[PDB]
């Protein structure tokens, strides 16, 4: 529930903790789907930028498995609709690619 | 002095049951699951309009005035294991999977066989699934017991004690006690050599 947590995980998974990316998608999707007030609170700077990088890097590797597997697709779409809610062009185009 | 069981299983499924029609495989899977779900020997399946007659002429399915039934037991076990694989591929979350497959005793045996085979073939995707089950909540305890029986019967068994050490020890040894109960109940076999020596 602390927004500093979401910021820290998004920044870490992009460089120093990059070796956990496949599991990090689960951790982030969980945080965003349970803690509803994060959709309305003010975020730390660059949070959206790091999330854009993570999701775009994951889909580039995992495209076929995401298309063929319901649970992975639902987990990814939770981050993408959060990004589109905040007005991300990159998130929007990524949904139109996944569908 | 042993058989290549996987090749034998593959040849028999593809050449006897499927042949070349998807509609045959769909009909057979639905028939076996309906028997195991309703607790019935004779059933009336909702197949496509001529497939049960083709399976009766092949001798896989039998007919009597009370309904249709399956001739050999080994094929019914194999059908339930494939059905579990499909429900695993299509699930949204683990709780929905355990709700989908039901809870009757033939299904529990089929689940235990399926886990044991994934462990033997070293499919690493099962390890997160196992960890999610062993750590998770809301899942009824008898599913965890079937999983631990599968582990205790598998040659891999020692690895899991290295992974779950703190979980085994710290929680008042409660799981370790259940392991001894399951071990003494399920993991035993008849000693026909000693019976021969006793006459």
């Amino acid at each position: 529930h602390c927004p500093s947590t979401l910021y820290s995980l998004a920044k870490s998974l992009n460089n120093i903790a990059s070796c956990y990316l496949n599991q990090g998608i689960t951790w982030l999707s969980e945080i965003l789907s349970v803690n509803k007030k994060l959709w309305e609170k003010k975020l730390e700077n660059d949070t959206v930028y790091y999330l854009e990088c993570l999701v775009r890097r994951y889909i580039n590797n995992e495209r076929e498995r995401i298309r063929r597997t319901k649970q992975l697709k639902q987990e990814v779409l939770v981050i993408l609709d959060f990004l589109v809610e905040k007005g991300s062009v990159v998130g929007y185009m990524s949904r139109e690619n996944i569908l | 002095e042993s058989i290549d069981y996987v090749s034998f299983k593959e040849k028999l499924w593809n050449k006897i049951i499927v042949k070349n029609k998807p509609s045959r495989e769909q009909c057979f899977l639905a028939t076996a699951f309906q028997r195991a779900s309703e607790g019935q020997f004779f059933v009336s399946p909702a197949c496509d309009t001529g497939i049960l007659d083709e399976l009766v002429k092949d001798g896989i399915v039998g007919y009597e005035a009370a309904g249709y039934f399956i001739t050999h037991d080994i094929y019914e076990e194999w059908a339930l294991e494939k059905k579990i694989s499909v429900d695993y591929i299509r699930k949204a979350n683990n709780n929905e999977f355990f709700e989908k497959i039901g809870e009757s005793l033939p299904v529990r045996r089929s689940f235990r066989n399926w886990i044991s085979e994934r462990l033997l073939l070293d499919d690493q995707s099962i390890k997160p699934f196992i960890a999610e089950i062993v750590c998770g909540e809301g899942i009824s305890n008898f599913w965890k017991d079937e999983l631990w029986v599968a582990v205790l019967l598998s040659d891999n068994s020692s690895i899991f004690f290295n992974y779950f050490k703190r979980y085994l020890l710290s929680s008042d040894q409660n799981l370790l006690k259940r392991l001894t109960f399951l071990l003494r109940l399920a993991c035993k076999d008849v000693d026909y050599d000693l019976l021969k020596q006793l006459g």
